[PDB]
RNA sequence: GGAGAGGUA
């Protein structure tokens, strides 16, 4: 069930429920949509194809010649990825397309093909996603953070009785297009319609009526139920449905079938209308007074005169009724209104309306639009129709039509991406029943309105936007006359699509640096829902809804993880399974339930199909069948979690880790801790420093094999077999007999990234994992990056704390360390930094870089060369020269004032034609004797690798053992034997080799051609020098350091060994926590992952007691099987009877320090199970033991709780806090210290601490910290030659502010001066 | 909402308890975060009247 | 348990319409605040004394 | 070409610029007369910088 | 300024002042050459919208951008708001012989006194280490002084500790709410990195220690140092201004 | 109210250090204003002793000066 | 000197 390398040290993974869906590819929305850009659709609708075939084919304005387009095909980059980042260059591919110009002949008809050209033209180079998901931008890796907007459709919202101060709701209507003009409308304060278009002047909506060929007529037709009055010889014979009365009152004798059925003065009840539908009764007798308000809907004419009686929505009246009486009507048609159910918003709009026909409705749209211009008649008509109803201008998406048809209740999700007259027929009629009390308006807050805009789709959009400028000045240039002497490269310009490309990818408000100081805060700001950048909302005009998470967010966006400050809920991250549906809303899967059996079928349900089905909960128990143990089990039916029946769920969640994300899946014990403090605690979490040696947390939750692999930091093998060689720089494998490729037989070579910087300063590195000979299989890790343990992340260490206050030095929330953790450098980091000394072209010419420096003995220049460049690996301090420069009339570049490091290494780059010294030289044959060797070292391994493989294929077929070394490695083909397929490998396997002969003639000297070569600068630098420094942060109070449960603290004292609390056996504790945090912060999590980090060394520390004396391994197979059993009916069910007897040794090793345990995030370890465990060891089972003092030497009374919490160290060390200025630089403009930590600044007094000087009578305090320290130039040198001169005594003056804020007010028209 | 949640932190909130437990949470934060930035404005107005 | 089973018997009446919605709702959370004040005074009087 | 569909013979020029001339207008290719078919020079289609 | 590349900053109302010059130069030249009209008309319109940009830019109908469409800082935009002269400038100012940095707890320490990092207190009284440096006769000028403190001789740590003896430091915690968010206190000098704070005045600062920060300004007159023993001092502050009951309650 | 009271000042530069700069300054010179630095705001802003604290007993002795 | 992004209290 295992394979060779995770039996090295197996994690004891509790938990109950079974996976059916493992954790899919962390990095999936980056490389599907950066795939889904770049790759070829022949079907023509994403991406690069998608462009080019919505521009393409240009046609010329002249009309005889037009621009189609073919194809295209993405270059190789010029440089990879490592020497992107180490010259400062992007990483691009670039783009070439075939483009054929056609030529169309004049003097033949219309489309007639004189000539058609073709050639590939380059336009624009791209940036490439690397493997993982950054970019390399301009040497520095980015990271384009996926979008979260509006999407394209119809919104129904409203505005909840927040103007004209009736209290009154106004409900309105957006038809938001992809492309096009938006068209809203809206209620007035009257219950009137009105329409608007781009926020333009406001209309009735009975224009827009109008316009699509609706008379009055037909308005009420679609809008109104018609009610038939029939005169007759008695009375007004009223033809009348009954339940058309609910919620009326009755006001007259309500008679008939000879039936006195309602009296007046009653609500109409519902017993009333049953009995009136029971005895089947129609038509009614009722007085005149009911026709007295009612609205005619149709026009009725006399049949004789031919004269107008009535218009159309006329209120009818008595003498009105006794015209149509005389006039020979029988059937009259009113309309069904009501004060509650059936407003009349049509009728009255079609009162305020003054139009009467289309043309005046189409000239009044044409008036709204552009005032001015005259209307006529096609000026109106056509821009009508091109307005809405133009494909070239208009244009919903495929997820606007989606959006559209679904929440209009439709089923046909495609169609035309114009809009329809039924659409807005149906959005009016919608609206309308919104207002009328059934249905409700749309919360944008739903994931179901919100859409992912990936790092495809936005650089896709961009590109477009770029070409949109290249197809004007190409149908330009087609346009001009003379086209037979052209190609398809002197009409388009690569400079606006480059221009719109590169101003996306290096700097946008989407397009932002990498966080990389680990490999989940990596994988993690890969994986982040931005609610902000283009097209989307402010971060400091953002309400407190779009800020709170929404029931929605299960499954999809995680509710714990998200930053606090300014932007809470705006820079949302992904969940652990959520996915990117086809038109961009986010879906989550769900276990397919029939009607009793939970199946293993997974159904991704977006967020809008998610609330008409019932889903069960996470963790239901579930048996052996499918079947729910109970009969009321707790589901969600549309945002409301309750309890239902067991046989009416119709999905089940996948796992109870999909509602959170991967740093918050991180988290042992989660479910035990507050919401707060998980939000702390992953905040946290991604910002661990990876350490010197990464070790690995006892208790983990099982996410963190997922984590270090699917994250790029680890090397980890492609195809499996032994390993060839192991170095501390590259690790050679030598692939089996099966995954080998019959052609290029080759094996592998991974190449170790040693120390280099980070962006975050850290270093980040690979060490090698696997022995000398190891067998390794696909997909296993090989090099450990930087912070994990064989290939699980390892932010931190985990490290033997107690729960106890000790003398005030953890009084609020700060850290108690031993000195024995200072010792063994478990918590000291590499800091590496870039430091860059340029030389500028300048007037009296450039700067020379030697080591001639006026001013400085040999002890500063006993470090740098001969050439004025530092040695590399010279212990530098503060205050050093790293590159002497020199000022031509001392610019020399110094550490920095406070570091000290070892150079580890100098990068010299120098422009293409400037003489290099010995120094540059000097890297440039070192740099270039490794190229030879590498590609040497390619290739003579390969060649060990040919010649073996051409030797296996001689173990039957030719066989002369003796006759193969008779004549060398190099003639193994012309030899005996006999000329079959097996001859035919040797002729295929040596013609790799012939190619790789080659090989090496062309790529070591392309490798000439780059490593001299002179590379592009900037304009002014002729050449840059680059040193780079290491530095080790031991640890020391003020460090910050936090624990994985959001319990963040500075270090306080260090704390010597002896004065630690030690147990009854002589340990002292590592660690000692404050108890008061955990009562008020309620992160219990952190209490439990005590208790069971306890109890897994209590496992480490009888696995050592069993290995270091010797005991046979029958003893340690006996006691390893018992700690991997006592789960309460655990899935991980090992067995230690299928390891080889070297493996178990192997296992045991790794198992001394305490056995890894993984407590998944809601299928944690149960309270009894921790204590069962802490009782398989001698450990006592509740938890806390007795503690001793370390100074006075007696008990602490109350047993303490000890155990093993995995703390972590954040990137907030007081080396990089610390600042002192007295005095130094000062603002030019204004007269004050300059502000900030790299420029030599103070503190600023700002404005809310004056106040609290003035609540003091600190008025000689106060007065001194605005004029003489800060301001007031002429007093504060005379201060400074005061305080040396042993006189404390201001003379201040006026600040040198205020005297620019007079200058400023008198450079308007404003007199402001100074009094006597 | 009409079901509780009906585990303290000593045993184990489920996933739907935890949901709005952080429902109630982010409120909370959210809330912190704009009322300092609310207060901030009411106490400059008091200093600079006074 | 009892508050289980007595929000079951508000159910019931819910679904035999001796009840409306908003009452059966006011009803639910007005047992529900009786039961966490009932198990807040258990876990009080079990601590404070133990 | 826009919906027309036609035969064409596909001629490479310099920096493999192809050109199809429309079978129709065949009477504009002519053969070679400088007795060198396979030393004969490569014209740049378009006279870029001509 | 330059930005170093060897390229000059926009510099704002050089450019409002620039387009000002510009078109008035050319309304003179259309004023010479007798124009007609409307074209001059025309110029004189353009004038006043360059005058009216130049000293409230942004109040008429619409603003004038300089690069990536950001409107240009005009004359009264450098005395409006929180980046204005009034608000940044003049009533909270940048001030000299100041720091900052982590606090650590010490409960160690007395009511009436703080840590302080040995650097830290070493860079902030440096002008008293070197009146006590020519006092003492060390150095018979300021830069063997400043020489002799930046190689940090075995001798000036007493120095330190001579001008440290009686010279109250004032403590400030960032988000400053109250008069107790500052106060003084007497600095113990710390062969560490962090100041640490007395945990009895963290009722009054409000300061947790998980990564807060403090600033630490030095009062420099004589008046100052007065001013801060007996008003700020943190033994003088043991009942909260906005009622009588006591700022030190024991946490 | 306090955002009214204070901008309704005797002095301008109370009043313009405060809000709507551009307001109260026009208002402010068009009637030839005069401040005379009756208060703590304008002190600090012109850079001399506040007339509340220890800087009382100075402000005194400059008021009965002239 | 200014914008954009992220972070600590
Ligand atoms: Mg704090």
């Amino acid at each position: 069930v295992y394979s060779y390398t995770e039996k090295k040290r197996i994690r004891k993974d509790f938990g109950k429920r079974p996976q059916v869906l493992d954790v899919p590819y962390l990095l999936s929305i980056q490389l599907d949509s950066f795939q889904k850009f770049i790759e070829q659709d022949p079907e023509g609708q994403y991406g690069l194809e998608a462009a080019f075939r919505s521009v393409f084919p240009i046609q010329s304005y002249s009309g005889n010649s037009e621009l189609q387009y073919v194809s295209y095909r993405l270059g190789e980059p010029v440089f990879d990825v490592q020497e992107c980042q180490i010259r400062g260059v992007t990483y691009s591919a670039p783009l070439r397309v075939k483009l054929r110009l056609v030529i169309y002949e004049r003097e033949a008809p219309e489309g007639t093909v004189k000539d058609i050209k073709e050639q590939e033209v380059y336009m624009g180079e791209i940036p490439l996603m690397t493997d993982n998901g950054t970019f390399v931008i301009n040497g520095t890796e980015r990271v384009i953070v996926s979008q979260l907007h509006r999407s394209p459709g119809v919104f129904f919202d409203s505005d909840k009785g927040k103007t004209h101060s009736s209290g009154k709701v106004l409900y309105n209507a957006r038809i938001i297009p992809y492309r096009g003009s938006w068209l809203d409308f809206e209620f007035d304060p009257k219950d009137n319609l009105f329409v608007r278009i781009d926020r333009r002047r406001k209309l009735p909506a009975t224009i827009i009526l109008r316009a699509l060929n609706y008379t009055t007529e037909q308005i009420l037709d679609l809008f109104f139920e018609k009610v038939i009055f029939e005169i007759r010889d008695n009375k007004l014979q009223m033809e009348l449905v009954p339940e058309r009365l609910r919620g009326e009152t009755a006001s007259f004798d309500i008679e008939a079938n000879g039936k006195v059925y309602v009296e007046k003065g009653r609500r109409i009840t519902a017993r009333h209308i049953r009995q009136l539908e029971k005895d089947d009764v129609k038509l009614i007798e009722v007085p005149v007074e009911y026709i007295a308000g009612k609205v005619v809907a149709k026009d009725y004419i006399d049949e004789s005169t031919g004269e107008l009686i009535c218009a159309a929505n006329m209120e009818l009246s008595l003498d009105l009724l006794a015209k149509l009486s005389q006039s020979g009507h029988k059937r009259i048609e009113t309309l069904f209104t009501n004060d509650l159910d059936h407003g009349p918003y049509i009728s009255e709009t079609l009162r305020v309306d003054p139009t009467n026909d289309r043309l005046s409705a189409l000239v009044e749209i044409y008036r709204m639009m552009r005032p001015g211009e005259p209307p006529t008649r096609e000026a109106a008509e056509s821009l009508f129709e091109n307005l809405f109803f133009s494909e070239d201008r208009y244009d919903l998406s495929a997820v606007g039509r989606m959006k559209f048809n679904r929440s209009l209740l439709r089923e046909e999700i495609e169609g035309s991406g114009i809009l329809s007259k039924d659409d807005i027929i149906d959005v009016m009629k919608k609206l309308i029943d919104i207002r009328n009390g059934k249905g409700e308006v749309d919360d944008i807050d739903h994931l179901g309105n919100r859409r992912i805009r990936s790092v495809g789709e936005m650089a896709e959009n961009q590109f477009r936007v770029g070409l949109v400028r290249v197809e004007r000045a190409v149908k330009e240039r087609l346009s001009l006359g003379d086209l037979d002497t052209l190609m398809p490269q002197d009409m388009i310009n690569a400079k606006p699509i480059s221009a719109a490309v590169k101003e996306f990818f290096g700097s946008s408000q989407l397009s932002q640096f990498m966080d990389q100081n680990n490999p989940l805060s990596e994988i993690t700001h890969k994986r982040r829902i931005s609610a902000l950048g283009p097209g989307g909302l402010t971060r400091e005009r953002a309400g407190f809804e779009v800020r709170d998470v929404h029931p929605t967010h299960y499954g999809r966006v995680c509710p714990i993880e998200t930053p606090e400050g300014p932007n809470i809920g705006l820079i949302n991250s992904l969940s652990v399974y959520a996915q990117t549906n086809e038109y961009g809303f986010l879906e989550t899967p769900y276990r397919k339930v029939t009607d009793g059996v939970v199946t293993d079928e997974i159904h991704y349900l977006s967020a809008i199909e998610e609330g008409n089905y019932v889903i069960a909960q996470a963790n239901s128990n579930l048996d052996e069948e499918g079947h729910f143990v109970e009969d009321l089990v707790t589901c969600r039916s549309k945002g409301e979690s309750s309890l239902f029946s067991r046989d009416q769920v119709d999905y089940m969640d996948v796992s109870t880790q999909q509602v959170v994300s991967v740093g918050a899946s991180l988290i042992p014990f989660l479910e035990h801790d507050d919401a707060n403090r998980a939000l702390m605690g992953a905040n946290m979490q991604r910002q661990a420093v990876p350490t010197l040696r990464a070790d690995k947390p006892l208790v983990g939750t099982g996410m963190e094999r997922a984590v270090a692999v699917d994250s790029g930091v680890t090397a980890v093998a492609k195809r499996g077999g032994v390993v060839q060689y192991v170095d501390a720089s590259r690790i050679v494998i030598k692939v089996n007999e099966d995954e080998m490729y019959p052609g290029e037989a080759g094996i592998d070579i991974y190449n170790l990234t040693k120390y280099t910087r980070s962006n975050q300063n850290t270093c980040i590195n690979q060490m090698p994992c696997v022995s000398l000979g190891e067998p390794v299989e696909r997909g296993d890790v090989l090099a450990d990056g930087p912070s994990t343990d064989l290939g699980e992340l390892a932010l931190g260490q985990n490290m033997r704390v107690a729960f106890m206050p000790w003398n005030g030095y953890n009084f609020e929330d700060s850290i108690l360390v031993s000195e024995r953790v200072v010792q063994e450098d478990r918590f000291t980091t590499i800091h590496i930094q870039e430091l860059a000394c340029v030389s500028r072209d300048t007037k009296l010419g450039p700067e020379e870089i030697t080591a001639d420096i006026p001013n400085v003995g040999e002890a500063a220049l006993s470090k740098l060369d001969e050439s004025g460049i530092v040695y590399i690996g010279a212990e530098v301090t503060g205050g050093d020269i790293l590159v002497g420069k020199v000022t031509p009339k001392d610019s020399s570049l110094r550490v920095p004032n406070g570091v000290s490091g070892t150079v580890i290494d100098v990068q010299v780059f120098t422009r293409d034609g400037v003489e290099k010294d010995k120094r540059a030289l000097e890297i440039e044959e070192m740099q270039l004797k490794q190229a030879k060797k590498d590609l040497s070292e390619e290739l003579q391994i390969l060649e060990a690798g040919l010649f073996s493989r051409i030797r296996a294929v001689l173990v039957a077929g030719g066989v002369e053992a003796e006759k193969l070394d008779k004549l060398p490695r190099d003639r193994w083909l012309e030899l005996g034997l006999t000329d079959e397929e097996k001859q035919n490998q040797l002729e295929q396997l040596a013609e790799q080799y012939d190619e790789l002969k080659h090989e090496f003639e062309k790529k070591l000297e392309a490798k000439r051609r780059k490593i001299t070569q002179g590379d592009d600068l900037a304009p002014g630098v002729l050449k840059i020098v680059k040193v780079y420094l290491a530095v080790k942060r031991r640890i020391q109070p003020g460090d910050k350091m936090a624990g994985r449960h959001g319990n963040k603290g500075v270090i306080s004292k260090i704390n010597p060994i002896e004065d630690m609390p030690y147990d009854e056996n002589g340990t002292p504790v590592d660690i000692v926590l404050n108890p008061l945090g955990v009562p008020s912060r309620m992160n219990i999590g952190q209490i439990l992952e005590t208790h069971l980090g306890m109890a897994a060394k209590g496992i480490g520390d009888k696995i050592n007691a069993m290995l270091k004396q010797q005991q046979e391994v029958a003893k340690l197979r006996e006691f390893i099987q018992r700690a991997y059993d006592l789960g309460a009916d655990v899935r991980q069910k090992v067995d230690l009877s299928t390891f080889s007897d070297e493996e178990v040794m192997r296992l045991a090793e790794n198992l001394r320090k305490g056995m890894p345990i993984a407590t998944p995030v809601f299928d944690g370890a149960k309270e009894a199970e921790i204590k069962e465990l802490l009782k398989l060891g001698d450990l006592p089972t509740s938890g806390q033991i007795r503690l001793y003092d370390g100074r006075t030497g007696e008990q602490f009374e109350r047993p303490v709780t000890v155990g093993y919490m995995y703390m972590l160290k954040l990137n907030h060390l007081v080396d990089d806090k610390m600042h002192a200025r007295s005095t130094g630089s000062y603002s030019l403009v204004t007269q004050q210290p300059l502000g900030g930590k790299a420029q030599f600044g103070g503190q600023r007094f700002g404005e809310m601490e004056v106040w609290a000087l003035e609540a003091y009578g600190a008025a000689y305090t106060l007065q001194e910290m605005l004029t003489v320290k800060s301001d007031d130039v002429n007093g504060r040198t005379k201060m400074y030659k005061n305080i040396v001169d042993g006189n404390h005594q201001m003379e201040p003056g006026m600040p040198e502010s205020f005297n620019v804020l007079l200058k400023e007010i008198r450079s308007l028209g404003i007199n402001i001066e100074l009094e006597d | 909402i009409e079901t509780p949640i009906t585990a303290n932190f000593r045993e184990g909130l489920n996933v739907l308890q935890y949901f709005i437990s952080t429902h109630g949470a982010r409120k909370g934060l959210a809330d912190t975060a704009l009322k300092t930035a609310n207060s901030g404005y009411l106490t400059r107005r008091l200093v600079d009247v006074a | 348990s009892e508050a289980e089973a007595e929000v079951a018997e508000i159910q019931e009446q819910f679904q035999s319409g001796l009840v409306t919605a908003g009452e059966r709702y006011n009803k639910v959370i007005d047992i529900w605040a009786a039961a966490n004040d009932r198990v807040s005074k258990a876990m009080m009087d079990n601590l404070q004394t133990e | 070409a826009g919906g027309i569909t036609g035969e064409y013979l596909m001629l490479t020029y310099a920096n493999d610029a192809k050109l199809y001339v429309p079978v129709s207008s065949l009477h504009l290719i002519s053969r070679y007369a400088g007795g060198a078919e396979e030393n004969a020079p490569l014209h740049k289609l378009g006279g870029d910088a001509w | 300024v330059p930005l170093d590349g060897g390229r000059f900053a926009t510099s704002d109302l050089n450019d409002l002042y620039r387009r000002v010059i510009n078109r008035n130069n050319r309304l003179k030249r259309l004023l010479d050459l007798a124009a007609p009209d409307i074209i001059v008309r025309n110029e004189k319109r353009m004038l006043q919208e360059a005058v009216d940009a130049l000293l409230d830019n942004g109040r008429r109908g619409r603003a004038i951008t300089g690069s990536n469409k950001r409107p240009l800082k005009s004359l009264a935009d450098m005395i409006k708001g929180k980046q204005g002269r009034f608000r940044q400038n003049l009533l909270g100012k940048r001030v000299d012989y100041s720091g900052r940095s982590v606090i650590t707890v010490g409960p160690y320490l007395r009511l009436h006194q703080c840590g302080l990092p040995k650097k830290m207190a070493l860079e902030l009284f440096k002008p008293f280490i070197y009146g006590k440096l020519e006092l003492r006769g060390l150095a018979t000028t300021i830069k063997a002084a400043k020489k002799m403190v930046e190689r940090e001789e075995a001798v000036v740590w007493d120095i330190l500790d001579e001008v440290i003896r009686e010279h109250p430091v004032l403590l400030n915690r960032a988000p400053t709410l109250h008069r107790l968010g500052i106060q003084a206190f007497e600095p113990v000098l710390i062969e560490g990195k962090a100041i640490q704070l007395h945990p009895l005045v963290c009722a009054a600062y409000n300061a947790d220690f998980d990564g807060d920060q403090m600033a630490v300004h030095v009062p420099l007159t004589l008046e100052a140092q007065l001013e801060a023993r007996a008003l700020m001092m943190s033994t003088n502050n043991i009942l909260s201004p906005a009622n009588g009951e006591p700022i030190i309650v024991p946490s | 109210g306090i955002t009214k009271a204070s901008l309704a000042t005797e002095s301008f530069i109370s009043a313009a250090s405060f809000q709507e700069t551009t307001r109260v300054l026009t208002e402010a010179a068009v009637a030839g204003k005069r401040d005379e630095l009756r208060g703590l705001k304008e002190n600090v802003i012109v850079g001399r002793l506040i007339p509340a604290g220890t800087g009382y007993a100075y402000h005194q002795d400059r008021m009965r000066r002239r």
